[PDB]
């Protein structure tokens, strides 16, 4: 861990993963997030392998291109309870 | 004309009191995040996204 | 040869998970008492031979993954198991007599000489000790432990710390399949462990000790029913402490999460009635009963084969729809909502009494009352509800089919 | 025999019930455990010995941000949600503006409820802030409350009168106390003319 930035993870495991960095966000201990930093797309590639070899069974990954489906979600009812306070 | 006006008053307060109830439910954490909101919420989209501001 | 059984192996190991990721209820235990099958040939098939130094990591991965699927089919734990150990023992000493704890001794002395199946053999004390966790020998078990890290850790008579410093020895190198890992292992017994003791330490009447415990549960391989008892047992742990507030806040989360939660509204009604807020107190027991009508397993380790049953003083103890309901006209009475109670005391005895065709439901608990006290309190609740001519054909129902508690029969039929 | 066919009830053997009378049941029980939960206990409980000054810690500024980043540290520390916090909080302030000394009340006391309405907007905007856990923790206090105060809380959308009087356990309590609300009103609705627009206005809404 970084001590001035604790929210982040620097990888010394000195093969192919060295210099990848991660971030690990959780919420509601289901739920998480997780962040990867990499070189190369391959170093991508071979961490999510790995990765998905350690966690328990039902474990549904899913790649995440514009923020968390809770921010959103909020984010589209405030823009329709804007909406409807205009018609209203 | 009014009642023309009143009908789509009527037909907006309700489907705002739904959103408002989803939204509170999702204060509390009561519905959990999943995704049963996502559709119900692009379900109240799509019924105002059809005949959306007839411009006079 | 070794070949040969190395592949069988693996190919009963695929058979075995391929039941398990699929497969319903028939097939699956099909295809699993199949491998298993062919894992007790192949167990006898190694054991026809003078056990070579060059054999024993099937061997012992072998017999580890008929441990576990016998296990994880009976959902429990005999002694043959701890009797294929011995025998596995046995077979390494003859390789280079008394009892568990001296051939553990002896066995560990001539592992720390390095014939390197460590491996496998971490994993095999893993199960020995959950034989062992699951049948409450925790002062051999420390024991064990004790010399299997470095005996230094003696005075260490802790277990969870010791289970902790227990170090399973490598990366598990390419070595023929198994249905569990060391490491799976450890982390079923820090939350077996840690589980078991928090409700010691809870019924016993320390709830300051529980919560450490009961947080280091959570915090580990923790199955979202194991999570749910965790959380009404952090209920029970604040109720005792007078923290009705938090009580209420893991009561809440134990009911979010969960999918069983019926010990929840036990722990809600306990708490009501230890502050006096009656209504809730009666409309969390309401609830109580609503809740009892409604209701998969793995070829693998898993955390609800070492726990317990649990206790009756526990807070995970519920009765079944016959006592819950008793208990909610026997509180409705003393409450003083008579009518009410009355009604559930009379749904209450057609419940036990009208039952001939479906299943049944049971009397209560053996030192829940007997048959005739609820009568009893049946009449007594009938009376003060105001329903005399009902309460004197119970009294007189009861005096047909079958001392003191006729003196009190004809007392409450008087008061009738 | 006879005391039998008496001592028959015949609801005895049921169903399963179907799962979403589960769910029902599983949100009624923990609307139950929050019904009965305080806040001002819970600061005696977790943390040792409730106003906006305990969140704002002692009157150092009024901005909106700042109070809001109070809420969410407060929620943090009890690991309860914010939405709940935030509510018992404007309920609070609203018992203290209502019970400072008979329907109408008047202008300082409208300059501060404004002023805290405006930060219930903001907290709304935010989204931290349930409606329903406010509107119960108000008819928890019920007898403070003037009939101004929640006809400003309509107007300004906070909450709605429809989601009030269908918020209440006892709706015949509501009913007797709208008819006593009322009849007090159009007593006041002669006091003066300047009463009686924003009178009119309410009953008129």
């Amino acid at each position: 861990i970084i001590k001035e930035f604790p929210e982040v993870y620097f990888c010394e495991r000195p093969g192919s993963f060295y210099g990848t960095l991660f971030t690990w966000k959780q919420r509601t201990p289901f739920e998480g997030i997780l962040i990867i930093y990499s070189r190369n797309q391959t170093v991508m590639f071979q961490c999510l392998h790995n990765l998905i070899r350690i966690l328990p069974i039902n474990c549904f990954l899913k790649n995440l291109k514009s923020g968390s489906e809770n921010f959103l979600i909020d984010n589209m009812a405030f823009t329709l309870e804007k909406e409807l306070v205009t018609l209203s | 004309r009014v009642q023309y006006l009143r009908q789509i008053h009527a037909n907006h307060e309700t489907l705002l009191r739904e959103v408002q109830t989803l939204r509170d439910r999702l204060c509390t954490e009561d519905e959990a995040s999943s995704c049963a909101t996502a559709q119900r919420l692009l379900q109240v989209y799509r019924q105002l996204r059809h005949p959306s501001l007839i411009l006079l | 040869c070794l070949d040969l059984w190395r592949e069988k192996n693996d190919r009963l190991v695929r058979q075995a998970k391929v039941a398990q990721n699929s497969g319903l209820t028939l097939r699956r235990q099909q295809l699993a008492q199949d491998a298993l099958e062919g894992l007790r040939g192949l167990l006898h098939s190694l054991q026809g031979l003078p056990a070579a130094v060059p054999v024993l990591p099937l061997e012992l991965t072998v017999t580890c993954n008929f441990i576990i699927l016998r296990a994880s089919l009976a959902q429990g734990f005999t002694e043959d198991q701890a009797q294929d150990i011995q025998r596995s023992l046995e077979r390494v000493l003859e390789t280079q007599e008394q009892g568990l704890r001296e051939l553990w001794d002896s066995v560990l002395r001539a592992s720390c000489l390095l014939p390197e199946l460590l491996s496998a053999l971490h994993r095999l004390v893993g199960l020995q000790a959950a034989l062992w966790l699951s049948a409450d020998r925790l002062g051999d078990l420390a024991l064990l432990l004790e010399t299997l890290n470095g005996s230094q850790s003696g005075a260490s008579k802790d277990l969870l710390l010791l289970l902790k410093t227990w170090s399973p020895p490598a990366e598990e190198l390419d070595a023929p399949l198994t249905l569990q890992d060391a490491q799976g292992l450890k982390d079923v017994l820090l939350t077996a462990f840690a589980y078991r003791q928090g409700l010691q330490e809870l019924i016993t009447g320390n709830p300051d000790k529980a919560l450490s415990s009961l947080h280091e549960a959570a915090s580990g391989l923790c199955p979202r029913p194991v999570l749910v008892q965790v959380y009404t047992a952090l209920g029970s742990c604040h109720r005792k402490m007078g923290n009705p507030q938090r009580a209420l806040l893991y009561l809440v989360a134990a009911l979010k999460e969960g999918s069983a939660w019926g010990p929840p509204l036990l722990e809600a009604s306990r708490l009501y009635q230890q502050l006096g807020d009656t209504t809730a107190e009666l409309e969390s027991l309401e609830l109580l009963v609503e809740a009892l009508n409604v209701p998969a397993p793995q070829f693998l380790i898993e955390v609800e084969l070492l726990l317990p049953p649990p206790d009756l003083a526990s807070p995970l103890h519920c009765g079944t729809q016959s006592q819950t309901k008793h208990i909610l006209a026997s509180r409705c009475l003393q409450t003083g909502r008579a009518g009410d109670a009355a009604e559930h005391y009379l749904d209450l005895l057609a419940l036990l009494l009208d039952s001939s065709e479906p299943r049944f439901s049971p009397p209560p608990s053996p030192p829940g009352p007997c048959m005739p006290e609820v009568f009893l309190e049946a009449a007594v609740a009938l009376i003060q509800a105001g329903r005399a001519q009902d309460a004197l054909t119970l009294c007189e129902e009861l005096l047909s089919r079958t001392p003191l508690w006729v003196s009190a029969t004809h007392l409450l039929q008087g008061q009738a | 025999r006879r005391a039998w066919a008496e001592l028959l009830a015949g609801r005895v053997k049921r169903e399963k019930y179907n799962p979403e009378r589960a769910q029902k049941l599983k949100e009624s029980a923990v609307r139950l455990l929050r019904s009965h939960q305080d806040l001002n206990a819970l600061l005696l409980e977790v943390e040792g010995p409730v106003i906006d000054c305990d969140s704002s810690e002692a009157y150092a500024n009024h901005s909106s941000s700042f109070i809001g980043s109070a809420l969410q540290d407060q929620a943090s520390r009890l690991g309860v949600p914010v939405g709940i916090l935030s509510a018992g909080m404007v309920a609070s302030s609203v018992g203290q503006i209502c019970t400072a000394p008979p329907v109408l009340l008047t202008v300082e006391q409208r300059k501060k409820l404004s002023s805290l309405l405006e930060f219930a907007q903001y907290l709304l905007a935010h989204s931290m802030f349930s409606r329903l856990s406010f509107c119960q923790e108000l008819w928890k206090i019920q007898s403070s409350l003037l009939l101004e105060a929640v006809w400003h809380l309509h107007v300004q959308g906070i909450v709605s009168l429809q989601e009030l009087l269908e918020s209440h356990p006892d709706m015949h309590a509501v009913g007797s106390w709208l008819f006593r609300n009322l009849c007090c009103l159009c007593e006041q609705m002669e006091a003066s003319c300047q009463h009686a627009d924003v009178a009119r206005a309410m009953l008129s809404d």
